[PDB]
Order: structure tokens, then sequence, then C-alpha cells
RNA sequence: CGCGACCUCAGAUCAGACGUGGCGACCCGCUGAAUUUAAGCAUAUUAGUCAGCGGAGGAAAAGAAACUAACCAGGAUUCCCUCAGUAACGGCGAGUGAACAGGGAAGAGCCCAGCGCCGAAUCCCCGCCCCGCGGCGGGGCGCGGGAAAUGUGGCGUACGGAAG
RNA sequence: GGCGCGCCGGGCCCGGGUCUUCCCGGAGUCGGGUUGCUUGGGAAUGCAGCCCAAAGCGGGUGGUAAACUCCAUCUAAGGCU
RNA sequence: CUAACACGUGCGCGAGUCGGGGGCUACGAAAGCCGCCGUGGCGCAAUGAAGGUGAAGGCCGGCGGCGCGCCGCCGGCCGAG
RNA sequence: GGUGUUGACGCGAUGUGAUUUCUGCCCAGUGCUCUGAAUGUCAAAGUGAAGAAAUUCAAUGAAGCGCGGGUAAACGGCGGGA
RNA sequence: UUGACUCUAGUCUGGCACGGUGAAGAGACAUGAGAAGUGUAGAAUAAGUGGGAGGCCGCCGGUGAAAUACCACUACUCUGAUCGUUUUUUCACUGACCCGGUGAGGCGGGGGGGCGAGCCGGGCUCUCGCUUCUGGCGCCAAGCGCCCGGCCGGCCGGGCGCGACCCGCUCCGGGGACAGUGCCAGGUGGGGAGUUUGACUGGGGCGGUACACCUGUCAAACGGUAACGCAGGUGUCCUAAGGCGA
């Protein structure tokens, strides 16, 4: 699709905020409806996206770290999760069921994924709730900054979708540079180009 | 022959709607052209209706 | 009802022109066989040939790439040598069969419509004067007629071009 | 008859470089299907009838049909020499 | 009679050979000449459908590899049955 | 365009050949004609699906063939042994 | 000539184009509105998915699970109905196209005027519009009304309209998006075209194959050797009837 097209749906959301003056947190959101993409078949989608927007960004961590992680994960105000506390809540299972429930997406070392698949790994993967990695390069800042937002385009049996980006007041350029950068790539994540998306659609939240 | 096509895109059968504008034009690129053209033509009328 | 514009379309022994037919060796457009060969014959071959028809010129046609190529790349057309009896076609039988590149003969390039900007700036014809007149032309004068805005002329054409 | 010389009259009162801004193209035609003829041209070289019938970073060519994708090469459907 | 082929014989040159096409200078439309006019033909290389490849070897010195006396690779000698 | 300056007492296509007396049987064959609906068969175009496409597959299915009536002053044919 | 081979004008049939206009019938759809979104565990009738943190004055927790529940518009499916896209069938329309007639001579509405029908002089609906005893004639306007010119109310000569209604978009009728034509496709096609219709042989034809092969003889003690010489055979058959071993 063009340019001014999403300016222009943007612009009219942007000064049509008036319809509501939310009660809430005022942010919109993305939707998508796709025309034949066949649910039985094989080649699903299933792909995250790395953003630099954080376009939403109230959002509630848990780090699960190693060594050289303890006070300045704390000192980041980051809940350190310890050994002791995988066993804590791994001696019964379902607790951490409603720490996804309160939490959306976690964020996990390196080494602790043997100790995760035991039985609560498996037992617990059925939120769609897996803790994110880190690497070599041992930083926090920002990295867990860049780690949410890593957008899962995900695959259902039903033919619709809905991307989680944008609030009211963020800057205008970047938010059609960040709808820009998303509905490229979940282009290029479909089977084919812009005939494989039957509406493309971005008003709000309420 | 593209008011067909047109109808036939708005049902989404872009198969048929391809295979219609390759035999009743000629080359499967000039079909590819006319198609998202009139996919184009569409859109638009879809803007139309909704602003 | 009439008168007046334009548009379509007639009639003139109207004013001025033009075409018709012949020759046809060479040239262009179309039509187009069968003998013959295949040891028969039907596809092929004879053959885009003979016959037929139309149209010209002193030459005609072609001609300045919607090209050849695949290289370190050439550069309108036509003709000669060669490519080559090759690639290819063909009851893959008989038979048919070009081109590119290379060397030479020759050598030349250009113009519109469009996009535009200039007061139609354009053109034809009749009358009069001067000159020239056996290739009807040059100049001036006509509140002389007409064409043309449903588009004439100037600039401009793919090698870019225009204006400031 | 031509090439040379001079006069009268008439026409044109023309160019090149750089920068900036504009503008640019030929349709029942290309192309596709089918049929027939021709061609060395072989999943159709060219020509024609009928039917379908375009596009503009498009279109044609790139000697095996086709799809994707980079390239290369020209600019057709107007005219003179 | 023309063309193509094949073999035999005569002639010139000979791993070359040939200007036939073009050009330059009465018989003579002949003749001569070109060489940075050998383009090209045929010959000097064959085989393969094609991708393609494309026409002697031996000895010496050195560094069972083992239950490359063969020799892999380097320096010398003999060298084309 | 002829029949046609015509219209079934006409035009066109056949056989047999005045008169009298008759004109037997056969529709199995080959023809001709009638009907389009059991199973058939069936071209191009159109339709649908698969495939990246060329392409492949499927369904639908005109006439004619088949199948079924009629017809011998249509072509023709019209037994044998005890 | 035909039941030969390969085709052919012609003819039958289908498709496409010329090829349009409406009204109904069957749909297939798009679209607006409307309602089920009942496994179990769960205050439960959880379709799925992602955002979501307080209106109005359920819920953010917690409870169970594969999976929540304010609010927003997302796309899926199922069932009734409105509307506009196309296919199909029937009935119509005419304007392309075709046919006939004529010296293209009164067409279609309306206005006016007579005859009947029934209502209280009236209208509505309908009908007619002037020719039939006779082998005659029939046109180039009488009459009316209004203007006008020449000469002296008189004379002579003119013009216009009713008579002979008005207005219109095909001359009237008759067919009709089918006959028909253009191009493909199948069928039929001695009406017509082109060609073919083997060989051997005690002439040729009919017969036979001596036409490709095999055995014995011929065949004269190597091999070879003929006729339509002689007596015969073959176009197959076998998962063993091949190969070993006993
Ligand atoms: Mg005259
Ligand atoms: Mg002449
Ligand atoms: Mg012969
Ligand atoms: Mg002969
Ligand atoms: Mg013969
Ligand atoms: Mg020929
Ligand atoms: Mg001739
Ligand atoms: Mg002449
Ligand atoms: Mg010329
Ligand atoms: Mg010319
Ligand atoms: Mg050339
Ligand atoms: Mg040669
Ligand atoms: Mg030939
Ligand atoms: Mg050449
Ligand atoms: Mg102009
Ligand atoms: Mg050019
Ligand atoms: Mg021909
Ligand atoms: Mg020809
Ligand atoms: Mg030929
Ligand atoms: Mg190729
Ligand atoms: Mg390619
Ligand atoms: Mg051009
Ligand atoms: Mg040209
Ligand atoms: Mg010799
Ligand atoms: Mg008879
Ligand atoms: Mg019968
Ligand atoms: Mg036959
Ligand atoms: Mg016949
Ligand atoms: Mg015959
Ligand atoms: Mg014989
Ligand atoms: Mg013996
Ligand atoms: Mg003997």
């Amino acid at each position: 699709v063009s340019r001014d097209t999403l300016y222009e749906a943007v612009r009219e959301v942007l000064h049509g905020n008036q319809r509501k003056r939310r009660k809430f947190l005022e942010t919109v959101e993305l939707q998508i409806s796709l025309k034949n993409y066949d649910p039985q078949k094989d080649k699903r989608f299933s792909g995250t996206v790395r953003l630099k927007s954080t376009p939403r960004p109230k959002f509630s961590v848990c780090v699960l770290g190693d060594q050289q992680h303890c006070d300045e994960a704390k000192a980041v105000d980051i809940p350190h999760m310890d050994i002791e506390a995988l066993k804590k809540l791994n001696k019964n299972k379902k607790l951490v069921k409603k720490l996804a429930k309160k939490y959306d997406a976690f964020l996990a070392s390196e080494s602790l994924i043997k100790q995760i698949p035991r039985i609560l790994g498996p037992g617990l993967n059925k939120a769609g709730k897996f803790p994110s990695l880190l690497t070599h390069n041992e930083n926090m800042v920002a990295k867990v900054d860049e780690v949410k937002s890593t957008i899962k385009f995900q695959m259902k049996k039903v033919l619709c979708l809905a991307v989680a980006v944008g609030h009211v007041k963020m800057t205008d350029d970047e938010l059609v540079y960040n709808i820009h950068l998303a509905v490229n790539f979940l282009v290029s994540l479909l089977k084919k180009n812009w005939q494989n998306v039957r509406a493309l659609y971005i008003k709000s939240t309420m | 022959y593209e008011r067909r096509a047109m109808e036939l895109l708005k049902v989404s059968k872009d198969k048929r709607a391809l295979k219609f504008i390759k035999k009743r034009v000629g080359t499967h690129i000039r079909a590819k052209r006319k198609r998202e053209e009139l996919s184009s033509v569409l859109a638009a009328m879809r803007k139309a209706a909704a602003k």
C-alpha cells in the first residue's frame, strides 16, 4: 500500500481522539485480515520481528539471571530470579502460570535450559510463554528494551491477525516508520505479496 | 472484461481472475500487471467508500 | 411563415488543372500451376517458377535499427568475394538451404504528428502596375474572394529538445 | 551547358558553452489463441483472415515451450533520401 | 557445354599455397603490379551427440610407505620405438 | 441468378411405357425417412479443480453415428430332403 | 464405376462476433440488518485472536482449564430476509438486419360530426365517417370570408385562408436480436479431383507360393548345384520341456 493513506489515517485518529478521550491508557492497535491462507496445510508462519520502537512501553518484565546479574538487575529494578526460586515454584508448578497472567514476556540467561526441561518448561510453555535468551555481550541496558517488542507474527487456524503497536503521543514520523517496517516485514513473512492481505486497518483500542 | 475481472477480485478469486485476464489479454506478465492495477483501482474504490 | 449562419449532399458545356492508353529487357504488388524428380505415388520436388492481373522509373525497390551480437563489442540500404552446400528443413528419402562476423564497391543523411510558445505569425485564387516570359515566375498595390482554430506556418524529433 | 567575375533587387537578421526550470511521442496497433500459405526457421521465420485485445521504470528482440530473476540491446504501429 | 566429385598424368611453389573479388598503372575487355589488399578457401589434428579434451619415454641422486622393490615430489644424464 | 409474367389442375426429380386383364410374398440386407428421451459415442468453444506456468484432469455435452417405428409402382430377393 | 487410398466445392449442426431494449422465473454471489457460537473442570452456553486497566454509577486479583469475562472492531461459520452483479428460461420491444408494396397517396394519436346501449339537457364507453339494379360521366374548384392594384358606386385584373381538421420521430405494412453473413469445429460428401490396383509362372487369368526359413532326396562319395522336382514342416510351445546334482 502507499504511504499517504496511513499518514491520513494516523492524522485522522490523532485528531479523532476526542471521540472518546479515554479513562484508560491511551493506545492504538494494528489488526490484519487476510484472504485465503489455508489453516490445515504446512509452511505456517511464526516469526519474530526486531523493533527499536517500544511503542506500548507499559510492560512488565521478569528476568532470570546467572551470576553477574543480582544487584545490577535489582538496581535497574528488575526482579532477579534464582535457582532457589525455580525449585521453590517447581515443587508445585501452578503459580508461575499466574505469573504469565501478571507478566507478559520474561527474559532468561544462558545456562538454565537444562534445569528448565525437567517438568516445568514443557509444563508452562502452555501460555505462549518461554523466557528469552541473552548473549555474551552481557548487557541488560537497552537489550531488554529491544528484546521486548520482538513481535511474534504467529499463525493460527483463524484467518485473522492483530499487531500490538502504537500509542497516541509518540512522534508521528517514528510511528509511521514503526508501522512501515511492521507491514513490510509482515508481507515478507506471508507466503506472497500485497494480494495476500485483504484489509489494512489501523484504528485504535477504543 | 476488466469489469468482470474486478467482480472476481471483489469475490477474491485471484487465480481465476489471473487466468481470465491471461486468456483475454495475452501474456502472463501483462495479466499480472493488469491484475495488480485492477486491485489498485478496487482499493481506491474501497477508500472512496470509506471516507 | 420567412430570413440568416453552419453541417451533410447534389447539378453545371462554370474557372483552371489532372488520370485513362502503349512498350514492358531490367523493377514493385498480387495470383499461381502442372510436366519433372522421388526409379511407383499422395507429403515434398519442380516452385513463389511458367501462364494471368495491376503499377512505374531511367533505374525500381530498399534505407538511416522496436538491428547484429554476447565480444576489449560492431552500426542505414544495396552489390561482390566469403561464410557454405554450413547451421537448419526434409515419406530426415529424393532433395532443399539462409544469416552473423570478416574483406571490398559505394558512402549522406534527415523531416513530421505529438509535448509546447509565438495576436494564422500560414496558404491558394482573381484584378491592376513594372520586369521576365518556349520549365508562368519575382516585386508592389486591392476595407478583393477563399482555405484554415475540427490547426497553417516558425522553433522542435529520441543523436534529446525548449525557455530564462 | 557548366565552373569562374561583377551589378540590381529580395529573404534571414541566425550562433556556441555552463547553470536552473520544464517537456517528451504514432492503438483495433502490439501481443495472445486458432486457421491457411510461405520460410532453412525447427512447441509456429514471415504474411493474412476471424476472435480476444493492451501497457507505460512500458513494449519488442535475446533461434526449445513455460514460470521466477538479473542483465544486454533497441524504440514499433508516420514520412523523405 | 557448365557445375560438383574422384583417380591418373604434366607444370609452378612447397608447410604452405591461391588473388578468382577489389584496387593502382589499335591489339588492350589483354598484360603488369599490390602484401599492413591472404580478408578467405584448402592444407598444417583428431575425437565426441555434447559438455569438452586434444597425439614418446627411461635412468641416477635426495627427501614390502610398509610384511606411495614400488616409487609421490624435487636437481642431473640419456633421449622420440 | 434460372424455374418465375410461376403457386399443388404448378414447378422440379424419377421409373414404367397405348388400350384390355392383373400387379402376389418379403423391411432380414443396402438405402431413404420419422422421434429425441434408457446406457452409449461425440469436435472446437465455454465451465470447474490441481500446478509457478506451459500443461494435465474432471464435469457438461450439437449434428451424425448407434438403438427404436415406417417404406418394396426404393435397389433388390422369393428353398431343401425323406 | 465403387465398399479402394488421400482429399475436396456443397450441405447439416455447434461455438464466437455483428447483437441491442424491458418485465417476470430459477438461481450463484456481493452487501445491510438479525440470532446461535451449550464437551468436561469451571457462579458459566469460553467459537478463535490480539489490544485492555474502570465506565455505569462486570470485574484488575483469586477459583478450574488447552484457553477469559469492562470496553473497542476485528476476521470464521450457520440460518431466514432487503438490496445490486452475473448466468440461465419464458414472454414481450425495435433500432441493427431481412421480405413485400407503391408514382413510397391519407400512418398513429387527438379534435370535430352522425347511429344505437344505460343512467338525470348532461357525460362516460363503444361504433360509423358518406361510392352496390345498369359495359355512362368524373381532373386542372365552385361557394364563402379577408386583403390589394389599375381606370372612371361602376368596369377590368390579382393575392391569401377555410373548402380539403390539428400535431407528430421512423413511407406503409410483415418478420426480428433469430433467420443471415464472416471465421473456426465436427458430420456427410465418386457431385468433383489426384493417384494406386505386387511379384513368380512352360502365354496371361484362376489355382499354388517354388516370395523368409528348416529336414531327407535330388546331388553324380569335400563343399556347391536347377525347375510350379520329390516326401514333408514353420510364423509356435516351455517357470520348466532352462541349469546343476543324485
Ligand atoms: Mg470547365
Ligand atoms: Mg498505364
Ligand atoms: Mg516419379
Ligand atoms: Mg521414371
Ligand atoms: Mg507415373
Ligand atoms: Mg514453394
Ligand atoms: Mg509471369
Ligand atoms: Mg520513362
Ligand atoms: Mg527510390
Ligand atoms: Mg521509399
Ligand atoms: Mg549487414
Ligand atoms: Mg569449405
Ligand atoms: Mg524451395
Ligand atoms: Mg555481412
Ligand atoms: Mg503546429
Ligand atoms: Mg531513430
Ligand atoms: Mg499460395
Ligand atoms: Mg504465396
Ligand atoms: Mg514449402
Ligand atoms: Mg531459451
Ligand atoms: Mg532468462
Ligand atoms: Mg519511430
Ligand atoms: Mg522508421
Ligand atoms: Mg595426380
Ligand atoms: Mg420404379
Ligand atoms: Mg430396410
Ligand atoms: Mg472408403
Ligand atoms: Mg463422394
Ligand atoms: Mg474417380
Ligand atoms: Mg505381372
Ligand atoms: Mg548322398
Ligand atoms: Mg562330386
